[PDB]
């Protein structure tokens, strides 16, 4: 799968892409947890179990 | 106080009289308006103020929760 | 941080309160003494809003949906006294925090413009919006007689408050100060559109053309409507219209209830009962 | 202690203190008028 | 010293102030006596 | 002198670190999802 | 062709989502336009990195935009490079975000409120190529409006109400008829200095000009012109900045605080 | 016709064309969704 | 400030403070007589 | 637009071929759609 | 087109990457949300298992 | 412990301290007035 | 752990820390006053 | 894995991390207090 | 050329781009065949 | 060296900071013991 | 030139050591707190 | 100077102690009025 893919860091600077991906992953994790907490089936706090 | 006349060495009297007159007039207007609002001290209603009595099961205001 | 031409302007002094105690910058912001006070007023207000959302109106209607979060004022039976925390005192504490934060913001602006050596038009203009808020939550409740006349703190609930207050007078369009304020708002929007359009048109001419001069700006509007107001006067007029709209809106809301308790159309009867007709 | 006026402007201190006292008195009267047990503007 | 009032002008003005205020307060206290006679507020 | 200023022996090192630092994160994610499937399967 | 796409979605929801996408694009465009003056930023992050990391934030900058000036005055790029300068001050404390102290004599320091850049050294021109701001001694077709004071011969008083000179001529604007400057003949050096209208108050009752920025003894250091009939964009900025510095440096009580 | 590119900018034309085609495809898919006889995300 | 004129201001400040407090205490005593609150 | 005549040759040559490949894909998709559920 | 790579001679290759990444992410989110909106493909409230 | 009053101005500190104490006192008095069992005005 | 003050400057850090501590204390007291089981002002 | 500090400035990273952690802790406590199952002030 | 890229760099950029698109359009096919096995839509 | 403080000044500041913080934590521990003795929350 | 941030290798290793020690202490406290919370009442 | 940084403590601490004493007196009287804990 393209061994010379390491050249991609000569086009876009690593630092800004690292900042972007960290922010994006944090946002996605919070969103997925909130979506799960917003449903009757998967709400692990109000399920009553155990 | 003994030497209060020095207070006029720091504040200009010409502005002080204007400010004092304006403040006193504003205070008098505010106090008169406050009395006019109060239900006990309202001389505009007249010395012979006689509110309407309710003869039967009547109420001036509708009920509310 | 700093713009490439900003370091020449970061000088010491010009503070109102504090001196050298809080005279520093935090990132791009200047804080000062009023910066500290305003930031922490805002922080406590935000935290109390979040706690009020956590408690909810009940244990069943509590929700974290942002459109549905609402913190409500006390009942009209408490008068102007202090309500219990769960029954409407949180609203009063948050109102006090909001007033403190707004005043701190205005004073910090005064300090900044003292430092830069410029006029005081901006905090002066902000004071009008602050006064409109104060009429909404302080002057009208005191004149009416209870804190319950203030509006609730919520994104969608204060719209319900506006609607019900409007229909308490059966037709709110017939309020005259309301008409004046609306005329000012619409005129301000028109004037802003024209100012932006003209500046952009002069600065970005047709292709293969040079930047236009000051004579073109005046000629354009003299050839459209027969009069041109000028470069400084358009900013004068914009400020005047934007402040008159808010002043007349404050007048319109402070006379509804305290000074008029009937329908708004009926107010016009003085015109219809003249002996001329 | 009495040298406090060496580290404070006497005029500004008086000007600020008078406004502070006026506002405090106004607030206390407002609170007293809002309690039906201590409101004196009836009867 | 700041406002340029000679130590005689200030001492002259203070007497007029402290007499006019006396007359004003006499008028006010008379008005309050009459008002309390009309309808006491305590 | 590319449009990032990173030398030929520096992008290689960054990529070598990046691949491993992403593979371990994906392994942790895989383990978490394997544990979550045994709790309350969704398909 | 109906109003319900699915059991939950409808048209009025897709329309609002499309508006949100367009609004995000518009905000990015506007923030990119905002960054044509003063970027990349000057911070500690750049200088610690040895001029390697450039602080621009998000979004980054746009490609340069060209303005062409009339009468063959030249061409200017909206995003450009400018030479870093050495300020005339010294930090009060070594921690970041600390203020600077205006080293030297604050009025004659070029730092703080008394600061200005270096604009182009040519006069602004009219639509026919004439200088734009000129004294009334060459704009003879101008006149003072009727029933108005005509402030020639009025005495100018300083901050402390002490006379510092008299008005000698009025500088007006050919393209837009209004007053931009007053000329004061200082009776301490036998010189003439300019005074912006924004720093002068007309006492039309007793015929006076009030200058609350600088004192009477400070009218002896105002920057002078090159030629007595026209002014350039550089000199106008210098003259205005000198008066603006007096709003902080005039007296010992103007630095603050109140308490 | 290979002189049309002397008037229109090739880069600008390609960018505008891609955006226009994407929006048109989105609109047609949504219109097909709104019709109950062509909604493929419901039953049959 | 100069010792010759630094507490001369304090000398009348104290007397004004005491005069202000005397009438305040009298007013509070009368108010307690009218309607006690504790 | 600052383009030579020969520069405006291969661009058109590539453009037409790309457009016709896209059109072929569109035609295949539409034939399959008609095989699914006709609209006439 | 066998000479299509010259498209990289006119469009800068360091912007198409960002554009396609953002576009694919947003498109994927939109399609997942549209599927969640339906009552047939909603995997979180389908009742299975 | 005292090595503060050299560049930390006592004169500027006293104003902030007095403002802080005044605000705190007002807050505590109003919180006490919000409770029926400690409101010393309305009760009795 | 004594070189942290070569990364953070005392003058701003202490102000921020004291402000946050005060706001946190107020928040905890307000939360307790809103819970009837722990309200200490009910007699 | 110690050369990450040659890409990011420690001071800004530290302030951002501390802010995020403080906000996260407050958020989780508020989420727990909004449910009667885990509210420890009235449920425990 | 215009974007400061030579011909020899453009050729290998195109090659790497094609090789990345191949994998991206290969994984999606597996995802979509699994989805069809799960719940057909047509 | 971004805070304008050397090693010695940093250490001298840190000693007083840690001593003050320990004295502040002791009072908190005592207050929480008393509050637990008042009305346990677990 | 120097590193992208201006830190040398040793100056970025001392920071890494102190950072990881602080993080380990934080994680140990968190683990103990979570164990106690599970012993209080489980959530799964 | 040296005559404020190290001497002005002697009055500041005394004033703080004198304020705390009055606070304690007020709190004792308030508790004798109506205990809360
Ligand atoms: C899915 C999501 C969808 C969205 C996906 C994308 C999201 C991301 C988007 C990112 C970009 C955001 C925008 C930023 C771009 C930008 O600002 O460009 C800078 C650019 C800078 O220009 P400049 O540097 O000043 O250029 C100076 C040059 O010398 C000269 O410049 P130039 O001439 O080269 O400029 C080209 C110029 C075209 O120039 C010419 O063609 C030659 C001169 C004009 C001739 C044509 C006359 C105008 C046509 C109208 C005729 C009116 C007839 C009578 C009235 C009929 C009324 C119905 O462009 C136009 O003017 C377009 C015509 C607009 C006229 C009508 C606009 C108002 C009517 C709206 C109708 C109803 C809309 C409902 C929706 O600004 C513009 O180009 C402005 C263009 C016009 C603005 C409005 C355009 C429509 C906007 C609609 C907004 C609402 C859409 C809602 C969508 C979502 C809800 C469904
Ligand atoms: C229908 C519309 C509805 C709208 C809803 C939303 C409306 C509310 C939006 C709220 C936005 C809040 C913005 C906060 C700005 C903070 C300052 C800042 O850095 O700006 C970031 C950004 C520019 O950043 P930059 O200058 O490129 O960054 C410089 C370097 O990155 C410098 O690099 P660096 O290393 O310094 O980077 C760190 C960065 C940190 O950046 C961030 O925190 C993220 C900011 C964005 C989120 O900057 C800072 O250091 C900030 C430090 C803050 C310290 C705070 C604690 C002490 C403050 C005390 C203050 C006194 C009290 O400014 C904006 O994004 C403003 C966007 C405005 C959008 C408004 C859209 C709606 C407007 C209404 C429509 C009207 C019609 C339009 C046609
Ligand atoms: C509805 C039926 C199934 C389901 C059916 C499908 C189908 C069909 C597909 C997905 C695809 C995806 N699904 Mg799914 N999916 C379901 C439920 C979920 C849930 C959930 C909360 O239940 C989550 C979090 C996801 C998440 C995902 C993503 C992993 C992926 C879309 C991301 C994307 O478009 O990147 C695009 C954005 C980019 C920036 C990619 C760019 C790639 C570059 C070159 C590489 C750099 C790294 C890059 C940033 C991330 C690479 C990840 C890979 C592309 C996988 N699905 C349900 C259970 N899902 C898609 C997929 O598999 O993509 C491969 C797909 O075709
Ligand atoms: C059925 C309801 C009635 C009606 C009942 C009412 C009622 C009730 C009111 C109005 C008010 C208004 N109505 Mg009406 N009104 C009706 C129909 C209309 C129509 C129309 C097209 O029909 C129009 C154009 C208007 C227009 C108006 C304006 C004149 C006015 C609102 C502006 C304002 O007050 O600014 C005021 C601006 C502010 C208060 C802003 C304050 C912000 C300050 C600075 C605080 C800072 C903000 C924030 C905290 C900062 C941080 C935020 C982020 C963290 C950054 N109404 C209908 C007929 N209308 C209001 C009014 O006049 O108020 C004075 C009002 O109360
Ligand atoms: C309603 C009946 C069918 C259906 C009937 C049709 C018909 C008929 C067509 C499509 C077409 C498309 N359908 Mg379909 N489609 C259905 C439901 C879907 C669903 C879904 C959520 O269920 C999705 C995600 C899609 C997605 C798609 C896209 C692959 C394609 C639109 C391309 C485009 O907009 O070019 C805009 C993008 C550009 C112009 C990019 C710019 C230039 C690029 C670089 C060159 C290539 C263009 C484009 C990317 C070509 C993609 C073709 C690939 C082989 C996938 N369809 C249902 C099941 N669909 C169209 C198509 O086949 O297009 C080729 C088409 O004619
Ligand atoms: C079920 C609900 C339980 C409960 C179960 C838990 C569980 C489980 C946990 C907590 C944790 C916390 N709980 Mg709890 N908690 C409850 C009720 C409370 C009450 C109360 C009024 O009743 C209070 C005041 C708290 C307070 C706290 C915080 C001390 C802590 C969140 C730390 C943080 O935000 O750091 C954010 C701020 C920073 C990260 C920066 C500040 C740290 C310094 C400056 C950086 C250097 C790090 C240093 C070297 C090592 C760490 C020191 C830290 C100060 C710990 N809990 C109830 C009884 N609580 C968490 C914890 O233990 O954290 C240690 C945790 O795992
Ligand atoms: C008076 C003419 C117009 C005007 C002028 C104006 N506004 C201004 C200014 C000026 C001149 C500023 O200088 C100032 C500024 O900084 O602008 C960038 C500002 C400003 N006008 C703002 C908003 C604003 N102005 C409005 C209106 C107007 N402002 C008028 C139309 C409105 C309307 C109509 O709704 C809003 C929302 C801010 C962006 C800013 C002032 C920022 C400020 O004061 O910050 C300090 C406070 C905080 C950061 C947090 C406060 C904490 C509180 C607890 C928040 C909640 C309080 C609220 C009562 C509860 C929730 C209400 C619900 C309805 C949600
Ligand atoms: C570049 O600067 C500009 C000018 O100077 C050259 C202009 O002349 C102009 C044109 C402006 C005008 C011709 C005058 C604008 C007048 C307007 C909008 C009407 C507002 C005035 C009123 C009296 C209406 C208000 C009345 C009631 C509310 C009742 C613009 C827009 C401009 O931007
Ligand atoms: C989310 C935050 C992400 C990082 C933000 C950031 O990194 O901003 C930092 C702010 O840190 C700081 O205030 C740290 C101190 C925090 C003070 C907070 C003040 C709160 C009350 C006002 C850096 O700013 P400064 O040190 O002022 O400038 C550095 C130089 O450019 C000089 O200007
Ligand atoms: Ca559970
Ligand atoms: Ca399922």
């Amino acid at each position: 799968m393209s061994p010379d893919l390491w050249k991609i860091w000569l086009l876009i600077d690593p630092r800004r892409v690292l900042i972007a991906v960290f922010a994006f992953l944090t946002i996605l994790g919070l969103a997925i947890h909130m979506i799960l907490l917003s449903t009757t089936e998967f709400n692990w706090l109000e399920d009553g179990i155990p | 106080p003994q030497q209060l006349y020095k207070i006029w060495l720091a504040f200009d009297p010409r502005m002080a009289l204007i400010g004092l007159g304006a403040f006193l007039f504003a205070l008098a207007l505010f106090i008169h308006y406050m009395l006019l609002s109060s239900p006990g001290f309202d001389w505009l209603l007249g010395p012979d103020h006689a509110p309407v009595a309710l003869s039967a099961g009547m109420s001036a205001l509708p009920a509310g929760r | 941080a700093m713009l490439s031409f900003e370091r020449k302007y970061r000088v010491r002094g010009g503070t109102l309160i504090g001196g050298d105690l809080f005279d520093f910058w935090v990132g791009p912001f200047y804080v000062g003494f009023f910066g500290v006070t305003g930031f922490f007023f805002a922080l406590l207000g935000v935290l109390l809003i979040v706690w009020g959302a956590t408690i909810g109106p009940n244990a069943e209607l509590q929700t974290y949906n942002i459109w549905q979060i609402s913190i409500a004022p006390p009942d009209l039976s408490y008068g102007l006294g202090m309500a219990p925390l769960t029954e409407g005192g949180l609203w009063q504490i948050i109102t006090i925090c909001a007033i403190g934060a707004f005043v701190s913001w205005a004073l910090r602006e005064v300090e900044i413009c003292r430092k830069l050596g410029i006029g005081f038009h901006i905090p002066f203009a902000f004071a009008f919006a602050i006064g409109a808020y104060l009429v909404l939550v302080v002057v009208r409740p005191i004149l009416m007689g209870a804190w319950g006349h203030g509006f609730p703190y919520g994104i969608l609930s204060h719209l319900d408050w506006v609607s019900n207050v409007g229909y308490q007078f059966l037709h709110f369009h017939y309020n005259p100060a309301h008409m004046l304020a609306i005329t000012f708002f619409f005129t301000n929007c028109l004037a802003l559109s024209m100012h932006g359009s003209l500046i952009l048109s002069v600065t970005n001419p047709q292709k293969g053309e040079e930047v236009k001069t000051s004579e073109h700006e005046n000629t354009f509007f003299r050839d459209i409507v027969g009069y041109s107001i000028g470069a400084l006067a358009i900013h004068r007029l914009g400020l005047f219209l934007a402040l008159s709209a808010v002043f007349w809106s404050a007048v319109c809301i402070v006379i509804s209830g305290p000074f008029w308790t009937r329908g708004w159309p009926e107010w016009w009867n003085w015109w219809l009962e003249l002996p001329l007709w | 202690m009495h040298k406090i006026w060496q580290i404070f402007d006497p005029r500004r201190t008086l000007v600020a203190l008078f406004g502070f006292l006026f506002v405090l008195g106004l607030l206390i009267h407002f609170i007293l008028l809002s309690s039906p047990a201590f409101n004196w503007l009836s009867g | 010293s700041m406002t340029g009032l000679t130590e005689q002008e200030a001492q002259e003005f203070h007497g007029i102030f402290v007499q006019s205020m006396t007359a004003f307060f006499g008028i006010v206290v008379i008005a309050h006596i009459l008002a309390w006679l009309w309808r006491p507020w305590l | 002198k590319s449009m990032t200023g990173l030398t030929e022996d520096e992008a290689k090192e960054f990529h070598g670190i990046f691949t491993q630092s992403m593979t371990m994160f994906f392994g942790i994610v895989i383990i978490a999802h394997i544990l979550a499937w045994l709790w309350r399967p969704w398909l | 062709m109906s109003a319900a796409i699915t059991e939950y979605m409808d048209v009025a929801q897709l329309t609002i989502w499309a508006f949100w996408f367009f609004f995000a694009g518009l905000i990015i465009y506007l923030r990119r336009e905002d960054k044509r003056e003063g970027y990349p930023l000057d911070s500690d992050r750049t200088e610690r990195s040895g001029g390697r990391v450039k602080v621009v934030g998000f979004p980054d900058l746009a490609d340069p935009k060209t303005f062409v000036l009339p009468h063959n005055a030249g061409t200017v790029m909206a995003p450009r490079v400018e030479a870093p300068t050495s300020i005339n001050a010294t930090p009060v404390a070594p921690f970041p975000g600390a203020p600077f102290e205006p080293n030297g004599d604050p009025m004659l320091s070029g730092f703080g409120p008394a600061a200005s850049p270096d604009r182009a050294k040519h006069c602004d021109l009219t639509f026919e190529g004439l200088p734009k701001i000129v004294p009334m001694r060459v704009a003879t077709d101008f006149s003072i409006a009727d029933k108005d004071p005509d402030p020639r011969g009025m005495t100018v008083v300083g901050l402390d109400g002490e006379v510092a000179g008299t008005i000698s001529d009025i500088w007006v604007d050919r393209s837009e008829p209004q007053i931009r400057y007053l000329e004061v003949d200082v009776s301490a050096t036998k010189k003439k200095v300019l005074l912006p209208i924004g720093f002068s108050r007309f006492d039309k009752k007793a015929g006076k000009v009030k200058v609350a920025a600088i004192k009477a003894a400070h009218f002896a250091n105002v920057p002078a012109l090159s030629k007595p009939d026209q002014i350039t964009l550089y000199e106008e900025d210098k003259v205005c900045a000198y008066y603006a510095g007096g709003k902080l440096y005039a007296t010992a009580e103007r630095a603050g605080p109140l308490l």
